[PDB]
RNA sequence: GGGAUGACCCCAGGCGGUAGGGGAGCGUUCCCGAUGCCGAUGAAGGCCGACCCGCGAGGGCGGCUGGAGGUAAGGGAAGUG
RNA sequence: GGUGGAGCCUGGGAGUGAGGGCGCGAGCGAUAACGUCCGCGUCCGAGCGCGGGAACAACCGAGACCGCCAGCUAAGGCCCC
RNA sequence: CCGUGAGGGAAAGGUGAAAAGAACCCCGGGAGGGGAGUGAAAUAGAGCCUGAAACCGUGGGCUUACAAGCAGUCACGGCCCCGAGGGGUUGUGGCGUGCCUAUUGAAGCAUGAGCCGGCGACUCACGGUCGUGGGCGAGCUUAAGCCGUUGAGGCGGAGG
């Protein structure tokens, strides 16, 4: 069984035992969240439309952190411009409990 | 600098750079631009400015009480030692930098020697050298020609 | 007070080369080569981490497509279909239930050829 | 164990001795020094001499045995350069680079 | 979570009639397969495509007049070494070569899509020696 | 003529490429039936002035 | 807007850019701080680092080299990149 | 009406005073020129950053703070590349 | 050292606390090295403190002989290393016109630069003019000097 949410403005396919990076959220890590859901499967099929009215997934805030660091650089040629920043990405950490739906 | 200044090589041709003395600065050993010379940094500043900030320099350690006058310095005479069995009476145990502020000489040649005294002729008491401390000391003397330069 | 480059120029120059590890020739080698090579990558990359969701997007584009038309339908007509009906499931996903979870995406072509 | 002759500051380009000291690496001593020896060169007589010296080192010093011996490790180093000048035509001056050389000869034991 | 990648796959031979079929509507669905863009797990780097047996090449269709003035040409890398051949004539001398150059063209430059066209085997005639593969033929 | 002069240094890679070709073939040596001692072919030994069998130098 | 004031929090909007104006910072030499603190259980410098904090310039931590110097919070002056 | 990196005033610091393509209105030119000289505007200049235009500073689209393996669109496009 | 001559004008410092500066033996003509020995340290061995970068070489891991290219960036995959992650490497697919300069406009077949390391360019004094942190305020301020100090400050009213 199987379920396609969405949080982050992005969306996930989660299972039960499934640490998953999100855009960070709002939410004291330990604690527990609900997910919106848009698609189970695997046993039952069933689909959203956009959503599903109960089904929701339970998931556990392992914790929060910070990517690794990307280097964005800037550059114009012949104009004695360049740009360096440092961007680390927050981001959520969670555990894929149940699937309640 | 010590050179010379003929053109070191003709201005074309020679197929390298443009130079004329080998004094310039754009070379090796030659001259410093904008390099340092004499200076006088001394300058004036405000007497009241000086005579304000003599007063305010006392007063602070006047606030946390670090300021002591006294009238004589009981029985030095010359010796260093003959101080500290003093200034161990007078609380001045060391663990604090003191100012020690007098025109007796024998005293202020008895701990001149001390790492933790500065003395001073009252004649030449400055804030640096009070903000330098962390106590002060003076004979009513010192106090008294004080009073009468910060008037 | 004299004040020369000392220890400041070359540590610097060591960081620009730990950044070109790898280059080519001097690139990696040469200082300035190493500096005129991190300035292009350094817009190369920003440049296309642009284009990675590009890159992407038309893949899954192409895959879903394959799909669609093992359904008797194309990745254009059945877009429509999960608009009209309301399924806001998106091309990754799409993308990934059309190989390993090939019922379920029957099931969204179906629910795509009747919105219609 | 090992046993190695450095042959220091030989004046001689490196460029060359090493298109020597190629054709002898991971040799048994017996077929380098046959090798050494008609390799119609210059820095044969040099190659030559630091390998003989080396194998002394390992036969007398290391307790190693002259039979056994094969050329572990050889590689030719450059040292300093003998700056000559050279008078070309027109008053101008060039620079030679009278190259010198610094011969390493490791040998081994090919035990069996 | 990440994009699939398919593992190596055992690649589909399948067998393709171009007897009255158009000249380039044909290399179209080819060098599709050929890419294997119709298969859900399609690829860009990799040779994860059909391999195509098109067979009576010879007999090929074209519109209008295009075997007297389509003007297939070569250029034998020295003066005057431009060659320009009709189609009526590469089919009545090397026909399989009609499609292949159509095809060719209708896949990737590079070294991929250079290896291909390697899986394209065109032949001229009903009969092709890749019987001990049992090509799928395809209807299209 | 008009002094050729080359446009742009050689790359290490480009010229120990070139090198590529400058690899010492060694030397031909063959036993010396008498001696034993290694030599090149169709030579007389220059360890025991042996050739064809028979004396032919002092050594 | 909170709260009262740059405490951090929420909402909204701005942020392509040469010449050029402006602002806030890093870093090098030097002085007070210093008759102090660090240092042979190893200073400055040098080679690595995939770890830490910083938008970045840069700052620490660790390991190898190195073998007698270095120098904090806070300020001052320049032969300062 | 309009609260905008709008305007007025005083004051400090500048750079610019070699512009160019396009569109419309003219002169000059041959109802020539990637020609030239003015006027309103626009863009490049400084956006040689992005999409389209096969490729191309100025034509069409659109004003890039940073990150995403999410969605919608503009010009332009949907047989294959 | 250059110049006939006036005249021009360099480069070049450092072992170690102490020479205790490597007896003797070994390969070699020697240079040089290999053990022994000294030393806390000998890639501190006199061609010596530290020893960076270009540059050269030896061994190892990945990789390359149907490929195309400002050499890199993104995604994926294979091999190697380190112990759902990371590091090195590069086969394929996508994208992609060096840095600086001067230009209406350059990848630009316009200028400069082979490479690396160090020197290398907006300062100073007086006067002026805005701004600014302070001191005093119809008042503010001293200059040369005199005394004091020996990194002590105070006096000095002429004058502006
Ligand atoms: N007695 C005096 N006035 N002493 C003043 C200090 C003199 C000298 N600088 C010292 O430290 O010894
Ligand atoms: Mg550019
Ligand atoms: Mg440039
Ligand atoms: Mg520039
Ligand atoms: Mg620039
Ligand atoms: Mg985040
Ligand atoms: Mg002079
Ligand atoms: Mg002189
Ligand atoms: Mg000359
Ligand atoms: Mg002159
Ligand atoms: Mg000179
Ligand atoms: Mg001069
Ligand atoms: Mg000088
Ligand atoms: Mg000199
Ligand atoms: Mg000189
Ligand atoms: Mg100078
Ligand atoms: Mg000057
Ligand atoms: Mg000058
Ligand atoms: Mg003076
Ligand atoms: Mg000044
Ligand atoms: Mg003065
Ligand atoms: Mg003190
Ligand atoms: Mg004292
Ligand atoms: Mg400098
Ligand atoms: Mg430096
Ligand atoms: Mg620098
Ligand atoms: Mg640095
Ligand atoms: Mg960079
Ligand atoms: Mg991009
Ligand atoms: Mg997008
Ligand atoms: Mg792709
Ligand atoms: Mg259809
Ligand atoms: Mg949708
Ligand atoms: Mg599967
Ligand atoms: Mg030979
Ligand atoms: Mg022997
Ligand atoms: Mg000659
Ligand atoms: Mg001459
Ligand atoms: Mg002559
Ligand atoms: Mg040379
Ligand atoms: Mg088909
Ligand atoms: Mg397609
Ligand atoms: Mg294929
Ligand atoms: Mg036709
Ligand atoms: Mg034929
Ligand atoms: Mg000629
Ligand atoms: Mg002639
Ligand atoms: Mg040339
Ligand atoms: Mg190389
Ligand atoms: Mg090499
Ligand atoms: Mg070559
Ligand atoms: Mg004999
Ligand atoms: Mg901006
Ligand atoms: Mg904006
Ligand atoms: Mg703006
Ligand atoms: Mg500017
Ligand atoms: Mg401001
Ligand atoms: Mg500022
Ligand atoms: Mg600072
Ligand atoms: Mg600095
Ligand atoms: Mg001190
Ligand atoms: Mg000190
Ligand atoms: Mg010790
Ligand atoms: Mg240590
Ligand atoms: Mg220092
Ligand atoms: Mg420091
Ligand atoms: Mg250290
Ligand atoms: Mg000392
Ligand atoms: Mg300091
Ligand atoms: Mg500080
Ligand atoms: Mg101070
Ligand atoms: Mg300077
Ligand atoms: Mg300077
Ligand atoms: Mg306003
Ligand atoms: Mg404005
Ligand atoms: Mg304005
Ligand atoms: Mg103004
Ligand atoms: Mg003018
Ligand atoms: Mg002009
Ligand atoms: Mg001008
Ligand atoms: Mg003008
Ligand atoms: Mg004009
Ligand atoms: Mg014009
Ligand atoms: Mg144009
Ligand atoms: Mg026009
Ligand atoms: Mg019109
Ligand atoms: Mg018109
Ligand atoms: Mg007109
Ligand atoms: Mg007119
Ligand atoms: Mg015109
Ligand atoms: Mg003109
Ligand atoms: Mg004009
Ligand atoms: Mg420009
Ligand atoms: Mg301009
Ligand atoms: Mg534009
Ligand atoms: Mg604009
Ligand atoms: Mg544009
Ligand atoms: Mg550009
Ligand atoms: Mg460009
Ligand atoms: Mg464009
Ligand atoms: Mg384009
Ligand atoms: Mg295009
Ligand atoms: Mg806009
Ligand atoms: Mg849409
Ligand atoms: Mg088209
Ligand atoms: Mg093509
Ligand atoms: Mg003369
Ligand atoms: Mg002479
Ligand atoms: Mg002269
Ligand atoms: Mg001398
Ligand atoms: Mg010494
Ligand atoms: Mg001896
Ligand atoms: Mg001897
Ligand atoms: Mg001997
Ligand atoms: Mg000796
Ligand atoms: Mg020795
Ligand atoms: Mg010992
Ligand atoms: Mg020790
Ligand atoms: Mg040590
Ligand atoms: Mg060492
Ligand atoms: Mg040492
Ligand atoms: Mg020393
Ligand atoms: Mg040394
Ligand atoms: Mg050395
Ligand atoms: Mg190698
Ligand atoms: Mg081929
Ligand atoms: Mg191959
Ligand atoms: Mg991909
Ligand atoms: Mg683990
Ligand atoms: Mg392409
Ligand atoms: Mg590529
Ligand atoms: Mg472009
Ligand atoms: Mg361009
Ligand atoms: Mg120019
Ligand atoms: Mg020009
Ligand atoms: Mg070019
Ligand atoms: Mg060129
Ligand atoms: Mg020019
Ligand atoms: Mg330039
Ligand atoms: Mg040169
Ligand atoms: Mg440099
Ligand atoms: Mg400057
Ligand atoms: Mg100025
Ligand atoms: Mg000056
Ligand atoms: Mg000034
Ligand atoms: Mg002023
Ligand atoms: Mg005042
Ligand atoms: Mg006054
Ligand atoms: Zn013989």
């Amino acid at each position: 069984m199987f379920a396609i949410v969405k949080t982050g403005g992005k969306q996930y396919r989660v299972e039960p035992g499934l640490k998953l990076r999100v855009e960070k959220l709002d939410a004291e890590p330990g604690a527990t969240v609900e997910l919106p859901v848009l698609l189970l499967g695997g046993e039952k099929t069933v689909v959203g439309t956009p959503v599903v009215e109960g089904a929701s997934v339970v998931a556990e805030v392992l914790g929060h952190g910070r990517g690794k660091k990307i280097l964005v650089s800037k550059f114009k040629a012949k104009v004695q411009y360049r740009r360096k920043k440092g961007h680390r990405q927050p981001y959520t950490e969670l555990l894929i409990k149940e699937i309640r739906g | 600098v010590a050179y010379s200044g003929r053109k070191i090589w003709p201005q074309k041709h020679t197929g390298r750079a443009r130079h004329g003395d080998i004094g310039a600065p754009i070379f090796v050993g030659g001259g410093v631009v904008f390099g340092p010379k004499p200076r006088d940094y001394s300058y004036t500043l405000p007497k009241k400015v000086r005579k304000k900030g003599l007063a305010m320099a006392v007063a602070d350690r006047a606030r946390e009480g670090k300021l002591l006058l006294v009238e004589a310095f009981a029985g030095v005479n010359g010796k260093t030692k003959e101080f500290l069995a003093w200034a161990k009476e007078a609380g001045l145990d060391g663990s604090e930098s003191v100012l020690l502020v007098t025109g007796n000489e024998l005293v202020r040649r008895a701990a001149r020697n001390l790492p933790w005294v500065v003395t001073l002729a009252p004649e030449g008491l400055n804030v640096y050298d009070i903000v330098r401390t962390e106590r002060l000391v003076m004979d009513l003397d010192a106090w008294e020609v004080f009073q009468n330069r910060i008037g | 007070p004299r004040a020369k480059t000392g220890v400041v120029r070359r540590r610097k120059h060591k960081k620009i080369l730990k950044l070109a590890k790898g280059y080519w020739g001097l690139r990696s080698k040469s200082f300035r080569k190493a500096r005129e090579t991190l300035f292009a990558a350094g817009n190369y990359a920003y440049a296309h981490r642009k284009r990675r969701k590009r890159d992407f997007r038309r893949l899954w584009i192409v895959r879903i497509n394959a799909a669609c038309r093992q359904h008797g339908l194309n990745y254009s007509t059945f877009i429509h279909g999960l608009k009209k009906a309301g399924i806001e499931v998106d091309r990754k996903n799409l993308a990934d239930l059309a190989v390993r979870e090939p019922q379920v995406f029957a099931e969204l072509v179906e629910r795509a050829k009747a919105a219609q | 164990m090992e046993a190695k002759a450095i042959a220091r500051y030989v004046r001689i380009s490196p460029r060359k001795v090493r298109l020597v000291v190629d054709l002898i690496r991971g040799k048994s001593l017996e077929e380098a020094r046959n090798i050494l020896r008609y390799t119609n060169k210059r820095g044969a007589y040099f190659v030559a001499k630091v390998l003989e010296s080396a194998a002394a080192n390992a036969v007398n010093n290391h307790d190693m045995l002259e039979d056994r011996l094969y050329v572990k490790a050889a590689y030719v180093d450059e040292g300093p350069a003998l700056k000559r000048v050279l008078p070309r035509a027109r008053g101008r001056a060039d620079i030679i680079k009278k190259r010198t050389s610094h011969i390493t000869v490791i040998l081994g034991e090919k035990h069996g | 979570m990440k994009t699939y990648v398919p593992k190596q796959v055992e690649p589909r031979w399948v067998l393709i009639d171009a007897e009255g079929k158009t000249l380039g509507r044909l290399a179209t669905k080819i060098a599709t397969l050929l890419r294997g863009k119709h298969r859900p797990d399609w690829t860009p780097n990799v040779a994860m495509g059909d391999f195509v047996v098109v067979v009576n090449a010879d007999k090929i269709r074209v519109t209008g007049k295009k075997l007297e003035q389509k003007i297939y040409t070569r250029y034998s890398g020295y003066p005057g070494g431009l060659k320009k051949i009709p189609l009526e004539k590469m089919l009545a001398t090397h026909p399989e070569r009609v499609l292949e150059h159509a095809v060719k063209g209708m896949l990737p430059k590079g070294p991929l899509g250079r290896r291909l066209f390697k899986r394209l085997k065109v032949y001229a005639g009903p009969d092709h020696p890749h019987q001990a593969q049992r090509p799928e033929k395809l209807e299209v | 003529a008009k002094h050729p002069v080359p446009k742009k240094k050689t790359s290490k890679a480009r010229r120990d490429a070139r090198r590529s070709h400058h690899a010492l073939t060694p030397p031909t040596l063959v036993p010396c039936p008498e001696c034993k001692a290694m030599k090149p072919p169709h030579t007389v030994c220059p360890e025991c002035g042996y050739y064809a069998g028979r004396k032919v130098l002092e050594v």
